[PDB]
RNA sequence: GGGGAGGUUUGGCACCUCGAUGUCGGCUCGUCGCAUCCUGGGGCUGAAGAAGGUCCCAAGGGUUGGGCUGUUCGCCCAUUAAAGCGGCACGCGAGCUGGGUUCAGAACGUCGUGAGACAGUUCGGUCUCUAUCCGCCACGGGCGCAGGAGGCUUGAGGGGGGCUCUUCCUAGUACGAGAGGACCGGAAGGGACGCACCUCUGGUUUCCCAGCUGUCCCUCCAGGGGCAUAAGCUGGGUAGCCAUGUGCGGAAGGGAUAACCGCUGAAAGCAUCUAAGCGGGAAGCCCGCCCCAAGAUGAGGCCUCCCACGGCGUCAAGCCGGUAAGGACCCGGGAAGACUACCCGGUGGAUGGGCCGGGGGUGUAAGCGCCGCGAGGCGUUGAGCCGACCGGUCCCAAUCGUCCGAGGUCU
RNA sequence: ACCGGAGCGCUGUCUCGGCGAGGGACCCGGUGAAAUUGAACUGGCCGUGAAGAUGCGGCCUACCCGUGGCAGGACGAAAAGA
RNA sequence: GUGCAAGAGCACUCAGGCGCGCGGGAGAACCCUCGCCAAGGAACUCUGCAAGUUGGCCCCGUAACUUCGGGAGAAGGGGUGC
RNA sequence: CAGUGGAGGCCCGAACCGGUGGGGGAUGCAAACCCCUCGGAUGAGCUGGGGCUAGGAGUGAAAAGCUAACCGAGCCCGGAGA
RNA sequence: GGUGAAAAGAACCCCGGGAGGGGAGUGAAAUAGAGCCUGAAACCGUGGGCUUACAAGCAGUCACGGCCCCGCAAGGGGUUGU
C-alpha cells in the first residue's frame, strides 16, 4: 500500500526543498503567477504555512523563515506589508486555480497563485 | 446463527483477567433490519441491514422508505444475514454477550500488484553468487515439452490487495451499549473505519 | 533484434484492433459565466473570466 | 531466536564454558529455541580440569538470550547474552553451581532445579 | 461515533494516574509478579531504565538494570499487572530518551553521565510537608 | 525351474531434428503416478502386553537442518511420527547458477623418432536489455441479457484448505515371573503450514527532532543557509509498510463406501459376511468452511422507481430529436489503484490544503539575565519546533454548468 | 591482484526476507526503429502422424478487442552445424 | 584560496564554466544503483564471489624463521576535539 | 657503536601507465564502454616528433599473438567466368 | 531521362508566419501545374452495399437460405447465415 500515507514528489529531495523554497519567493515578490497544477498545490500549502508563521513577529520564526528564504528585504516586506494585511486572515492565504491550452510542447495542466486579499 | 453490521475501531491489549488481550473493537451501532425474504419469493432467509444516518439529497427515489416502515436508509446502505429472522426493530449490538465466539467478514485492504514474495510466496535467491537479474523472481513455471502449456492457476505474480475475507472463531469479552462499541480478541481484517460484518461463529453447530 | 521476434507477420485487421481501443478522445467546453465563450470546466478563460476576471488583457 | 551455528555460553561449573547450538528438540522442522528450550550442542570451549571436555556433544536448556520473550501479560525481559544450562540425555542439570539471572518461563517447562538456585528469577 | 480516538478514551477505565513521575534517565525500586503453582508473588525490581514509548492507552517503558549476573531488560506494560512499582530516585538530565549507549558501555561512564536535577529534589522536599501544610489548608 | 508386467537403469534400432533439438547437477516453480517413507484402518502372525515381522485398502497432507564431494549417488552429524521411490527432453539456461563439461594457453604424468595426440589429471577462460502469436495471473473498453434507473441477492460450476508431535488422567489398574507396560474416553501445551492484522515486541520514516565535522555565504558576533548522495555523519524516531510480532484456519457433524468386520439366508436338509435384504467401518469420496462467481448467451431471483404519439413506419420491425427514474462529463479526493476501473464528497459542503486543539515525535532551543580569563555552564524550560495522525474550523481550492438518458417487440 | 585447508573478528551470503530511495518501468503531449515475417480466422485433452499438433480424427473451454505482467510452447529468433 | 601529516589526494569553494537538445505527471509488480535491520553469525555458496569490519598521523608492542636485508603497519592495544 | 650521508629493476600512493575479482551494460554512451576494487608506481619505466624492418616475409619476455576493428599467412588488382 | 507544339511556366483577390491552397488567368488539354506524359501492383486512406459481439479456423469449396444492386422475361452479380 504504497504512498498511503501523502506527498507528492519527482526530484530530488534537496532539489524538491529548494524548488518550493525559489516558489515561495518568486510568490512573496509577486503574487500572482504561472506554475504546473501539483506544484501549484504542494506550493500552496507549504507557502501558506509560511505565511501564517509571517503572522507572527517572533524573531524566531522571522529567521526560521528566512531560513528557509534568503532576501533581507523580503523578510522586511513579509513583515511590513504582506503578512499584515492577512493579519485578520487564518487560513489559505493563496489561492491557485487552473487555466486553459495546457503548458506547450507536451501539455500539462497550468495553474496560478495569487495574494488573495 | 445470529449477526450484526459494523465499523472497525481500536485495537489494542486491554488487561482483562490479568493477562493481556488484543483488544479489536467494532462499532455495530444502529443498524437497521428493514427487510426479510421468505423461501418461496426469495429461497433461503435473510433480512436486510443498514447503518450510519446521514442521508438526504443524495439518496432518494426508491428508498425503501417505501418498505412498510420508512426509517430512511443510512449513508453506508445496507447488506444481508442469512438464517437470521429476528423480533422487528433495528437491532444494535448486544445481539451477542460478552464470552461468546464469533465469525466476522469484511473488505482486506488494498496492496495492489505486489511481488510473488510478498503475494502468495515464493523465495526469489541469488542476491549475489547468481545475478542481480532475478532477485524478486518466480523463476520457472511449467514443465518442458509436455505439458508444454502453463498450469490452470499455477500460482502467479499480480493482484492481493482490494478482497474480502471471513474470519472465524474470535473471542469477545465486552461490549457497551452506551456507544454501541464490541471489544473482540484483536484480529481485524480491513483498515480502521470501513466495512465489517459480525455474525455466529461455528463450532459443532 | 533480441530474443523475442515477430513470429510471422501481424495482419491488417489485427493492427487496426489494437488501435480499435486507441483511437481519438473528446475534449468538454462549458459556457462562461458574465462572459461570451466556452472554456475547460472550472477554468478561467483569458476571453472569459472566472470571478472577478484577473487579466483578461488580450488585444 | 535460537538457531544452530550458534554460540552460547554455559553459566555453572560443568566442565565447560562455551558451546555451539545444534538442533532443536522440537518438531522436526521448529529450527527455532528460546527461553525453556531443549538444544543438542557441541561443546567448544571448556576449562582444562574439568567433566565435559573440549568437543564434547551434551544436552543443554535455554535461560537467557538476546532476544527477549512476552510474558503474556505483555511484560518482556532479556539477559544480554546466549546462556544456557547443560542438560543430560535423562533431562538433568549436570552440574551444580549457577551462575546469574535465568527466567521462571524454565519453571513451568519442568526445570525447577534451575529456578531453585537460580538466584535472581525473572 | 466517528472519534475512535474518543472511542479508545472512553476506554480509560483501565488508567494508572497514580505512580510516581519519571524520566528516561534512572527509576529503580519494585513492580509486581507471579511465581508459583498458584501466583502469590510480587518480586520487586528496581532498574535504569531505557525508553519512554507513548501511546496514550499503554504507553511502556523499557527499564535497564544489571545483577548478579549480567545486565537484563525488563519492559513494562504501564496499567495494570505492575501493582505500585514505584521508583527510587528518578535521575536525569538526560539528552535523547533512548539510552542504547548504555547497553554497550555500562561502568562508570553510566554515573560519569547522570546527574539528577536538584530542582526535581527541591519540589521534593517541598511537597513532603506542604502535604501536611495541606493537610491543614483548603 | 516356469509365466507376466513396468519403461526409472544399463543396451539393440537409426525414423522427426546436422540451413541447430544448448548435453551435468543446484537455485527457483512445481504437477501428477502409487508397486506408500510417515500419518488412518484392517486381516494374519513363530502377536501376553509393549513394540515388531508381513500382506491388503488408502495420496488427504507431509516428507526437516548441516559436514564432505561440481557431483544427482552415497557416507556422516544433529534430529523426526517420518526423512518415500518415479515421470514429465532423466521437468524447468528466451527463468537463474556456469561450479562440472569436450575450444584455442600452459603444465603435469603419458604415448608418440616427431608435429601433436590420450573416458588420465590440473589452472585460468564473453548465457545475446524491448514477448508477435498460444498459455497462465491481474485489469479494463464494446456489446450483450428481446422496456428503461438504482439497490440487495441466488449459487451453476470451480478454486483454495484438509497436517501433526510430546505431556499429564483413567492406572501403574489388564496382561505379565518380573522388567516392562494397554486399549476407551478425557485434559494440556508444541512445531510445521494457510489467513488476516499494528494492539504489545521489534526494523522501518528522503528532512519529523537533535548533536557534529571541514567549509563557503547571509552579517564581524551569535545566529542561519547549501555542499558533502542521488539525507554529508551519527544518535533517535509518529503514522503508513511489515515479521520474529499478533488473533484465528485445519475442525467438530452429516451422507455414501473401500480393504475388511458383521446379521437373518438359501441354492446344495448342514455351512457361508451375499446371489434378495440390513449394520459397522478409513487422514481417503460428497458435504459441512473460506473465496470467486448469472458472458449459469440459460444472462436467472428479490426490494422498489419512471413512463406513451413527440416526427417519417397507417396496417409489419425500425428510424429520429429532446426528456421521467437517472447516468455521465469536470473537479476535492481515497488504508483504492500500473492506466482504467471500485469507493466517497462537491457549498444544503468538512473532500484537500491553511488554521486551532489533541496525541505523538524529539528533548530545556532562538534570545534574555547570571558565573569561569576561557571552552562552556546555572537558570528562564520539559521549551521550541513539529511528515503522514484523532478531530474542530468554509479561511482558500470543489464556481458556473455541459451532455447521454424510457416513448415501453410479439405469441 | 596466481589453485586448495583452517582460524578469529565482521557483516543481510544465508534463516528470510521488511520498509525506504532516486532513476527507468506505468498515464498525457513531441519525434519515433530494429531483427522476424508463406498466409492466418492461432484455446485444452486423448490418440494419431516421417514418431513432439489450435491446423488430422475422435474429443474438449469458452461473447468482441485490448492494458500491465510471467515465461511452458510455437521443435521460439541469430548460426546454409564448429 | 581553507582544512587533514603533508601534497597535482580529498570535501567546500576562488576565478572561470556548466546544468549535459524532450518533458510532465503520477509515486504499480519488476529492474538499476543506493541506505537501516531485529535475534542467529558463513548455517549461503562450487568459493566468504559479493558486500561489509578494518581505516590517517604520534605513542606502546611483535612469533617461527632467515640468505641478517626482512619477515613488520606482523598481530594486540592506546590516543586524537576544544 | 654513534652521527652523518641518501643508495635502490625499494616500500604506501596521484597525474601516467595497465586491466585483476565482481556488478552493469549486450540492436549499448560504445564494432570492449562504465562503476566498484585492483597491480606498477626511479625504472626491463612511461611519453610527443622524425625514421626503418612486410606476406612465406617481417615483429615477436613466445599465443602461431601484431602487421590497419576478422592473421594458421594481411589488403588490393589480375590469370578467373579457377 | 522526357511540362507543352510554344513559357504562354499562373498577374489579381482570398485563408495562412510561411508552407500550401480556393477562384481568377494560360492554352486543344492544368486529370499537361513545374524532377510535371502515359500512372500496374504491393501500399495506407474515404464514402457507401452485404455480414459479424454462444464463437473451433490451409479460410475455401458445393448446396440451401435471406439482404442489396442489375435484367423485358427467364437469367445474373455483389454478400454470407447454415
Amino acid at each position: 500500500r504504497h504512498l498511503k500515507s501523502g506527498r507528492k514528489l519527482n526530484r530530488h529531495s534537496s532539489h524538491r526543498l529548494a524548488l518550493y523554497r525559489n516558489q515561495a519567493k518568486s510568490l512573496l515578490t509577486h503574487g500572482r503567477i504561472t506554475t504546473t497544477v501539483p506544484k501549484a498545490k504542494e506550493l500552496r500549502g507549504f507557502v501558506d504555512h509560511l505565511i501564517h508563521l509571517a503572522k507572527r513577529g517572533d524573531l524566531h520564526a522571522r529567521r526560521l523563515v528566512l531560513r528557509d528564504l534568503q532576501d533581507v528585504k523580503l523578510v522586511r516586506k513579509l513583515f511590513d506589508e504582506i503578512a499584515p494585511r492577512y493579519r485578520d486572515r487564518q487560513g489559505g492565504y493563496t489561492r491557485v486555480l487552473k487555466l486553459a491550452e495546457r503548458r506547450r510542447g507536451d501539455g500539462a495542466p497550468l495553474a496560478l497563485v495569487e495574494l488573495v486579499e | 446463527m445470529k449477526g450484526i453490521l459494523g465499523v472497525k475501531v481500536g485495537m489494542t491489549r486491554i488487561f482483562r483477567d490479568d493477562r493481556a488481550v488484543p483488544v479489536t473493537v467494532i462499532l455495530a451501532g444502529p443498524c437497521p433490519v428493514v427487510q426479510r425474504r421468505t423461501p418461496e419469493k426469495d429461497g433461503y432467509t435473510a433480512v436486510q441491514l443498514g447503518f450510519l444516518p446521514q442521508n438526504p439529497k443524495r439518496v432518494n427515489r426508491p428508498l425503501k422508505g417505501h418498505f412498510a416502515k420508512a426509517g430512511v436508509e443510512p449513508v453506508r446502505i445496507l447488506r444481508e444475514i442469512r438464517d437470521f429472522n429476528p423480533e422487528g426493530d433495528t437491532v444494535t449490538v448486544e445481539i451477542f454477550k460478552p464470552g461468546e465466539r464469533v465469525d466476522v467478514t469484511g473488505t482486506s485492504k488494498g496492496r495492489g500488484f505486489a511481488g510473488v514474495m510478498k503475494r502468495w510466496n515464493f523465495a526469489g535467491g541469488p542476491d549475489s553468487h547468481g545475478a542481480h537479474k532475478i532477485h524478486r523472481h518466480p523463476g520457472s513455471i511449467g514443465n518442458r515439452k509436455t505439458p508444454g502449456r502453463v498450469y490452470k492457476g499455477k500460482k502467479m505474480a499480480g493482484h492481493y490487495g482490494a478482497e474480502r475475507v471471513t474470519v472465524m472463531n474470535l473471542e469477545v469479552v465486552d461490549v457497551i451499549p452506551e456507544e454501541n462499541l464490541l471489544l473482540v480478541k484483536g484480529a481485524v481484517p480491513g483498515p480502521n473505519g470501513g466495512l465489517v460484518i459480525v455474525r455466529e461463529t461455528k463450532k459443532a453447530a | 533484434a533480441k530474443h523475442p521476434v515477430p513470429k510471422k507477420k501481424t495482419s491488417k485487421a489485427r493492427r487496426d484492433a489494437r488501435r480499435s481501443h486507441h483511437a481519438l478522445t473528446p475534449p468538454t467546453l462549458v459556457p462562461c459565466p458574465e462572459c461570451k465563450a466556452m472554456k475547460p470546466p472550472h477554468t478561467v478563460c483569458p476571453e472569459c473570466g472566472y470571478y472577478a476576471g484577473r487579466k483578461v488583457l488580450e488585444v | 531466536m535460537i538457531q544452530p551455528q550458534t554460540y552460547l555460553e554455559v553459566a555453572d561449573n560443568t566442565g565447560a564454558r562455551k558451546i555451539m547450538c545444534i538442533r532443536v528438540l522440537k518438531g522436526s522442522n521448529a529450527k527455532y529455541a528460546t527461553v525453556g528450550d531443549v538444544i543438542v550442542a557441541s561443546v567448544k570451549e571448556a576449562i582444562p580440569r574439568g567433566a565435559v571436555k573440549e568437543g564434547d556433544v551434551v544436552k543443554a536448556v535455554v535461560v537467557r538470550t538476546k532476544k527477549e520473550i512476552k510474558r503474556p501479560d505483555g511484560s518482556a525481559i532479556r539477559f544480554d547474552d546466549n546462556a544456557a544450562v547443560i542438560i543430560n540425555n535423562q533431562l538433568e542439570p549436570r552440574g551444580t553451581r549457577v551462575f546469574g539471572p535465568v527466567a521462571r518461563e524454565l519453571r513451568e517447562k519442568g526445570f525447577m532445579k534451575i529456578v531453585s538456585l537460580a538466584p535472581e528469577v525473572l | 461515533m466517528n472519534r475512535g480516538a474518543l472511542i479508545k478514551l472512553v476506554e480509560s477505565r483501565y488508567v494508572r494516574t497514580d505512580l510516581p513521575e519519571f524520566r528516561p534517565g534512572d527509576t529503580v525500586r519494585v513492580s509486581y509478579k507471579v511465581k508459583e503453582g498458584n501466583r502469590t508473588r510480587i518480586q520487586d525490581f528496581e532498574g535504569i531504565v531505557i525508553r519512554i514509548r507513548r501511546n496514550g492507552f499503554n504507553t511502556t517503558f523499557t527499564v535497564r538494570k544489571v545483577s548478579y549476573g549480567v545486565g537484563v531488560e525488563r519492559i513494562f506494560p504501564l496499567h495494570s499487572p505492575l501493582i505500585q512499582k514505584i521508583d527510587i530516585v528518578q535521575r536525569g538530565r538526560a539528552r535523547r530518551a533512548k539510552l542504547y549507549f548504555i547497553r554497550n558501555l555500562s561502568d562508570r561512564e553510566i554515573r560519569r553521565k547522570l546527574r539528577a536535577d536538584r530542582k526535581r529534589i527541591d519540589q521534593d522536599r517541598a511537597a513532603e510537608r506542604a502535604a501536611k501544610e495541606e493537610a491543614q489548608k483548603a
